[PDB]
């Protein structure tokens, strides 16, 4: 993996063109994240 | 040593990472081609991912993080898609776990928005789609997601279209 920016322990990906998306998110280290919850689903065919 | 717990649908813990997961729903550039044409999700199952030497891994580079950062670890809970679901419950995030050409460089990605890890369930891109069928827009196979706790710190904000 690449290294944070200096200073920073992540980045965050703000939307600048679409008004409806939230942001996203990017750590550098495997450490900085517990897999909490595991989600099992189907996506759902619109009516 | 990962054991994973049901929660039942009478739990409010499940109704809550439920309630996240639906509300995270938006439309994608791509129409639905990553990740299918869908306004919502039939939630099959939620399972606690309980593994004490993994947290303790957490623990500790949070208070770590939060050390740097004037007491404040910026945690957030986040959705992640991947096909190594399998792999991370059982022994963490890593670097075979990142994103090698993503936008923001070699790292693990993370997204407020469920419809966008949605997209990276079978892939980059969402690969060639199900296993079964190779339809990115499979109703019919099951998909796992996680939602985790991410530690932030002091985040490098990115203006990105
Ligand atoms: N791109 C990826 C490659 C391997 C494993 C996971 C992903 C992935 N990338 C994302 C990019 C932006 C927002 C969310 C994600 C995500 O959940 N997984
Ligand atoms: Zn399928």
């Amino acid at each position: 993996m690449a290294h944070s920016p200096p200073g920073h322990h992540s980045v965050t990906g703000r939307p600048s063109v679409n008004g409806l998306a939230l942001a996203e998110y990017v750590i550098y280290r495997g450490e900085q994240a517990y897999p909490e919850y595991l989600i099992t689903y189907q996506i759902m065919r619109p009516e | 040593g990962t054991i994973l717990i049901d929660l039942s649908p009478d739990d409010k813990e499940f109704q809550s990472v439920e309630e996240e997961m639906q509300s995270t729903v938006r439309e994608h550039r791509d129409g639905g081609h990553a990740g299918g044409i869908f306004n919502r999700y039939n939630i099959l199952k939620i399972q606690k991912v309980c593994n004490k030497k993994l947290w303790e891994r957490y623990t500790h580079r949070r208070k770590e993080v939060s050390e740097e950062n004037h007491n404040h670890a910026n945690e957030r809970m986040l959705f992640h898609g991947s096909p190594f679901v399998n792999a991370i419950i059982h022994k963490g995030f890593d670097e075979r776990h990142a994103y090698i050409g993503g936008m923001f460089g070699a790292g693990i990605y993370f997204a407020e928005n469920s419809s966008k890890s949605n997209q990276y369930v079978y892939g980059i891109g969402g690969g060639t789609g199900c296993p079964v069928h190779k339809d990115r827009s499979c109703y019919i196979c099951h998909r796992q997601l996680l939602f985790c706790r991410v530690t932030l710190g002091k985040s490098f904000l990115q203006f990105s279209a």
